[PDB]
């Protein structure tokens, strides 16, 4: 994977260039927002189960998914869905902290679409749930980290869809 | 089911069925009609059993239908009653099957994290299942009551 | 009772091993449902590529006769 | 993925070398698995 | 003085082999590799 | 896998339904033939090697298959073919006992056609051998379980073909 | 062959062929002409060796040509003779190859299931192979006879 | 795998035939070529690193491959490329000893092109390096075994291409 | 870097970040401006360190620019200078990264095979990097210089 | 483990000495007795199961050991004892071929006495079976290698006792 | 030796020795007195081959006897000559043993690590060994010279 | 393992006590010497191979250990002894940084003594080499960290002896 710093470093190492003014400006732009990212990650880590619970209540449960004939029906399938929800939350937190969707591409979206196609999991329902924890995280974090948190949830939803 | 378990063990050890497995299959097929009768009786008495089990559960644990309770409110209570009905259906499934395999795949594994995510008391669900077992054994003969109570106690142990 | 049919390409980027390591890197293999989670997640923790998966054995309806 | 396991005798874990040399290639398997026909140990001899 | 065997054996590195299986490399090599798996996991020190 | 009882149970659990008169009738129909399946399975287990021997004599051996250039040529390939036949017999017995071809599809037929195509295995010869074993099994078991044994042999032959 | 065995042993350790595994190849190529001459000599007398070995085998073990014998009948004896011809061809293959390696894949792995599912006496096959060994050594020089007898004894231990 | 002797034996066994004069001359040819192969193999073993140090100089290094943005860029990729180069040299030696490209097909070419495509490796550059070692080995070994050594490097180059 | 390795064990254990990991990342982001100033000064001065390191290395071991040496040729000494430039760049990258993993995956793992193929003195390369360190620290303040020297002597240790 | 040649070489290496007349005399003494060892080994490999059968029949079987309560009672223990017999025979063949008892000292005799003491195995019966196979080996191999084969059987018996 | 390599494979496969192993042992044992006579000449010319090898090594690359060289000084040169004598002794050991087990276990395993610790040029040591090979082959008949050259070749290959 | 801070924390947690003046005094005593430990560790890390080389030159080589019959003799044993010295240096650096020999006891000292007794390694020579390496490290580090570096080497030597 890669963060913002490692991404800039690799993008210049591939071209055989030293760090110039533009690279320094990009690094400074990432550096100026470091503390808000830490605050948002700490808030999400402290409120992990509440976010998934509210997202499930808003988008998944009380529907045909939880009833017989649903993909999320039965304790095992519901466990799989909520474990996936927690994994999405933690990887979104990692992506927001690192300032790069490289970790999301390498460790989340790689083969997950085809795996869900083979298993029968609802892609649209998963995307709606992911948008649900995106909304909850945006509400919890505040104005400081709302957009930066939301962009990686949007990245996950776009990759899945 | 017993047939499923025996076939799984035979295929795992790469051999034909053992004499003990054959004898247990014969016993299960002998007891099949009695199991069907017990399941039919419980299915016919499914609603009253659920209502009574909910009543005993509420008497034992008023806090669940208290403000700091998971099942506080009418529709949170209806959801608990529907869960009890689901467990009754799975209990009848297990009784007709002769083992607990369907029961497990349907509602027991993952149920701990299930009620952890939903913040629902697993011991309270177990107590509701116990009052459910009392109501169910109230409407069956002694041997059939014991046969159903074995699966009910299996469920009680599973919620643990 | 469910076996995925998966195919991955794992690149070694830490040691430059001096012996063989072709089948270790490019392989197609059946994996049970119980361990496919850890197998896939190890694959993506090693910078691997999950090219293809298959359900192969089980049924896609599930929820009975599945968790054996 | 694709090689058979073997005896190792590791060095790094600070005592794992002697532990490994003792557990394998210094001590064999006692305690036969079946509990059906215990040996009464009174006949060591095959005189005839 | 101490000879070669006085060190950490001279037989434990010779006695250890690496079997891959080589998917299109003959039933004899396949059987030897499979027998090594049994001798490692389920001791079978006769190797068969 | 699944038996008749498990098939009825899952077909009702997908709908979230308690067992009704129709499912009870199917269960009773399976229960009414339990003992005949047990006796046929015992006979097959007692005569497994004999059935394979006569099936091989009637269908495979004394032909070009056992000669050089034949798929069955050499002891290794012969033992592979007969071990496959014993697999067919044992899994047919399992399917007959369980009253369901789910185990046959799950653990035998899945990929066997492509495997035989890649290895050069004669599918027609395998079908002839399994049919010979079916005839021998029908002769041995008697009227009580002849059709029940033969249906799963025909299922295996149809899956291979 | 010896070349295949040495190459496999070298490749297993991911190294090059040592001097200890090159003198064996030189010896193999040196003795290759003698091995080819031995194999051609055995091939010339194939029918006489097979017939004489069958006669010795039948004299030693007449039970196989008895009513309860696997080789009872004219065609059943012809099949036994054809099997002896197969094993003679395998022995000449081993002699030319220098290592027995092909013979394992050809006719010893699975030969137990061969003669068990055909209900044929494996010790009788061993006696037939020994008779073939005697017939072959009767038509060769001492060193050639010993060289062939090594592979014949290998078969006699291999179906053992 | 299979050398010349094993290939001839297998091809005759597939017809179930005793060896004849036609296969005898082919075996005689290999027995005549035995000593020169053994003498040539030890020379390659002695000058393995020296042989690699010239093919890399004449084909790969001092170019855009070794610069930033190149596949051979960075110490890890350079070490991997030289290790692959040694793999090709050693297996060409094995093929020249055994008198057959069966081991080359079995152990090197199998899946190599697909793995290289997945990893971005330059097939043309690899073929150039293989031809460079072919030139170096042909120079070192002499007239006696130059053609025999060269045919297997050509086989590897054609298999990759 | 720090976040990378901490996330490594976090994902290995399948858990969120521990407090120690959190405050370690906090100290890392605290030291960020000093790290940026370090790397900025070196990249600004980047060429003088290169040439003076080359001169000092050649003074210490002139055999590399002796006839039997690895550095005869104007273009062949240009390659050594370009290697020094590469390693100075990697030092700057490590300074901004906050540990050494990009440095390792660019020019440390496999570097021994790298220079062993070329028959280049590894201690000589380490001498060149060490001489680079002195002329690098000469253009830095008291506390800037030690921070740069940490990554420089990291490279010195990794080369041997 | 070590053979005679490696043993002499190692014995001179520990002294830091070039090999001299005495060492070369030891080496040639090993070389002169070469062919008898392989002919003994080939006859032993061809007659392994017969040796075990004769040794069991004339040293263990038809006694109280095979009767109930004995060590060799039950098919499991009988198979274990015959496997141990074959193991001892094979490793004695290895020691005879190598001309050294070191292979027996490391891979056979190590811990065997204590393990047999813990499991109740009859050491006297084991020594009797060892001497039985030694007698049958001396009979089979002939005058060429009977003594040489006998020394290592005696070594195993002495080490156990 | 050949016996160790032919027995380790048999122990690994848990089988008695194969006929290829037996007749390779016969090539080895038949060549025994010739191997002894080959090794005796090299022991006769022990301190005479090493002196000529050192001169050729230093003529090919004199920088090791230069002030910046690893072998600078009379005692440093004596140590290098002693190492060459060590490797000549190991070559004689390998020639008499018929394989490379003694050479491998005495002086090639860990030699790269140890020479890297001492900072001695391994490519220089390889040329020093090759000079010994040439000097030895100058003192033997052609077939025996090639036989010893195989072991010198193995040492040169394993050294690099 | 534990450092001084973790040791004090555990020693107060075992009594369930909040930190008092004595604990704060011990923490301040450790904190006052943090910089010298880091400087000495960096110097040792930079001079690691050089320190090992001089330690070997002063204590081990040019003796019976390096001649035929020495434990240091032969390339494998030479590499093993230098790897042991590197392990000692690394764990001494860890002990100096942590301000506690608990890591030395847990990951170094246990098993090492009787391991050397079984292997035949000369414990006296190893202790002498460790002491000479201590002398070199103390010479390099300076008076500021000389004694604090030396104490863990004496801990290692005392644990070995
Ligand atoms: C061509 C000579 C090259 C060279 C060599 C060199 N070696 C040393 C020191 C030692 N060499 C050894 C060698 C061995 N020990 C063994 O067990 C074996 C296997 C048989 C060998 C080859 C050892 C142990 C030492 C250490 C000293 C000792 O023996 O007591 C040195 C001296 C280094 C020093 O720091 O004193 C040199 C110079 N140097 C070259 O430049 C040549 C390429
Ligand atoms: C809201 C939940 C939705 C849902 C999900 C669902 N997922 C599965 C199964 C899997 N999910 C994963 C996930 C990952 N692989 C990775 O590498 C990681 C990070 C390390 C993740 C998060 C995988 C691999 C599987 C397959 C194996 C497994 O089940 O653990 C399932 C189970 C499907 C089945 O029953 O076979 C479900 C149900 N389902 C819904 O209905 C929701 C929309
Ligand atoms: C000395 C003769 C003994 C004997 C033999 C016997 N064999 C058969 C039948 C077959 N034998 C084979 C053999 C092989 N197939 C192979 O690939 C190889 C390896 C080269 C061998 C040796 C086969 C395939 C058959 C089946 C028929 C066929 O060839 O197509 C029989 C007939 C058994 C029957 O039931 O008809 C016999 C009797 N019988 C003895 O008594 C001797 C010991
Ligand atoms: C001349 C070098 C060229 C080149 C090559 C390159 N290869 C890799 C990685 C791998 N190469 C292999 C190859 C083999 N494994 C085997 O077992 C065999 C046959 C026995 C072969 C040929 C494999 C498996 C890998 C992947 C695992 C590994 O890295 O060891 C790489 C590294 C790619 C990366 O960084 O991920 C390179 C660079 N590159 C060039 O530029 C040359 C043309
Ligand atoms: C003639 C045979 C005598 C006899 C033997 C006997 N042995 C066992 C069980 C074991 N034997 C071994 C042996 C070895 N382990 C090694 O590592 C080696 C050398 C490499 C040897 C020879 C072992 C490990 C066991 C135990 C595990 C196993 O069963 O494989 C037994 C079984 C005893 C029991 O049931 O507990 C018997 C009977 N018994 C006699 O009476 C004969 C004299
Ligand atoms: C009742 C005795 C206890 C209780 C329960 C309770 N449950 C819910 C909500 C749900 N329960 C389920 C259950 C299942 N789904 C399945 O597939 C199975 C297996 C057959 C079960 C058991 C689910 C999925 C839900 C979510 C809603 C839905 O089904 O659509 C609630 C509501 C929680 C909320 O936050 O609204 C409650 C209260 N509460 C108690 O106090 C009892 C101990
Ligand atoms: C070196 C100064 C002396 C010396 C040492 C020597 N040691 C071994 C072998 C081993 N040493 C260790 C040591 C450790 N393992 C650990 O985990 C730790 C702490 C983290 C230590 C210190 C072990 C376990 C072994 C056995 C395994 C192995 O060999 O690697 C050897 C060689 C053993 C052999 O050849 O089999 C040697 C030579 N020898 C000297 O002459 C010095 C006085
Ligand atoms: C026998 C009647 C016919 C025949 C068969 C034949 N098969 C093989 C090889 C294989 N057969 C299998 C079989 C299975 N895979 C599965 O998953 C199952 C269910 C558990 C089965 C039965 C497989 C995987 C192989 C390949 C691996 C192996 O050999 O075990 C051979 C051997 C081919 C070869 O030599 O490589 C043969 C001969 N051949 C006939 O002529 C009959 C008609
Ligand atoms: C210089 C102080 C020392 C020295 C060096 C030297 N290097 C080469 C050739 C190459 N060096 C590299 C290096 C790298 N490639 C990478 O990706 C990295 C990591 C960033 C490094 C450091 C490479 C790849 C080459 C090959 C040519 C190329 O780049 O394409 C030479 C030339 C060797 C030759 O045979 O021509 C030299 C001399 N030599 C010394 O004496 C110094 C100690
Ligand atoms: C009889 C129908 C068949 C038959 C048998 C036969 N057996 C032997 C000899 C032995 N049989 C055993 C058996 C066992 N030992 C055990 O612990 C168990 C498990 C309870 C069994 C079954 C043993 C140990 C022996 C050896 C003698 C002894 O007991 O001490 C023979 C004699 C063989 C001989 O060479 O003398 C025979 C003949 N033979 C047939 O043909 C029938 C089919």
């Amino acid at each position: 994977m890669q963060d913002a710093i490692t991404a800039v470093i690799n993008n210049y190492d591939v071209q055989g260039k030293y760090l110039d003014g533009a690279a320094l400006d990009k690094l400074k732009a990432y550096f100026t927002t470091g503390a808000v990212r830490v605050r948002a990650a700490a808030v999400i880590s402290s409120n992990a189960t509440t976010i998934i619970k509210e997202a499930a209540a808003k988008a998944l449960i009380y529907s045909d998914l939880t009833r017989p004939g649903g993909n999320m029906y039965t304790t095992r399938r519901y466990a799989a869905c909520i474990r996936d929800m927690d994994y999405f939350l933690r990887y979104a937190t990692y992506a927001m902290l690192a300032g790069d969707p490289s970790i999301l591409d390498e460790r989340v979206l790689n083969g997950l679409k085809e795996t869900y196609n083979s298993l029968g999991v609802p892609i649209a329902a998963t995307v709606g749930g992911i948008q649900a924890m995106k909304e909850v995280v945006g509400g919890l974090v505040g104005p400081d980290a709302a957009k930066e948190a939301s962009i990686y949830f949007d990245y996950l939803s776009s990759g899945l869809s | 089911s017993v047939l499923t378990k025996a076939i799984v063990n035979a295929d795992a050890e790469a051999r034909y069925l053992s004499p003990g497995e054959l004898d247990r299959i014969k016993s299960f097929v002998a007891s099949g009609e009695r199991r069907l009768r017990i399941a039919q009786t419980l299915t016919e008495a499914r609603e009253r059993i659920v209502k009574q089990a909910g009543d005993q559960l509420f008497q034992i644990r008023p806090d669940v239908v208290s403000p700091g309770g998971n099942a506080y409110g009418e529709k949170m209570t209806a959801l608990c009653l529907r869960d009890l009905d689901y467990y009754l259906r799975l209990v009848t499934y297990g009784i007709v099957a002769g083992d607990v395999t369907p029961i497990e795949e349907i509602g027991i594994i993952g149920v701990k994290e299930m009620y952890n995510s939903l913040q629902t008391p697993i011991p309270a669900v177990a107590e509701g299942v116990r009052a459910m077992k009392n109501v169910a054994t109230s409407l069956l003969s002694g041997d059939d009551a014991a046969e159903a109570g074995f699966y009910f106690d299996y469920l009680v142990g599973a919620m643990q | 009772s469910r076996y995925f049919k998966v195919t991955a390409c794992i690149p070694s980027l830490k040691r430059v091993r001096t012996g063989r390591e072709l089948q270790n890197t490019f392989f197609t293999k059946l994996v049970p449902y119980e361990n496919w989670f850890t197998e896939q997640q190890r694959i993506q923790k090693a910078g691997g590529k999950v090219l293809s998966v298959k359900l192969f054995t089980g049924v896609q309806g599930a929820n009975t006769g599945v968790g054996a | 993925e694709d090689i058979v396991p073997y005896r190792r005798y590791p060095t790094l874990p600070a005592g794992n070398y002697r532990a490994s040399v003792r557990v394998n290639d210094e001590e064999l398997i006692s305690q036969s698995w079946s509990s059906l026909s215990p040996t009464y140990t009174g006949y060591q001899y095959v005189t005839r | 003085g101490q000879s070669v065997e006085v060190g950490v054996g001279t037989l434990r590195r010779q006695l250890e082999h690496i079997y891959r299986i080589a998917p299109d490399a003959t039933r004899s090599e396949k059987d030897v590799a499979i027998n090594a798996i049994y001798r490692q996991v389920l001791d079978v020190f006769a190797g068969i």
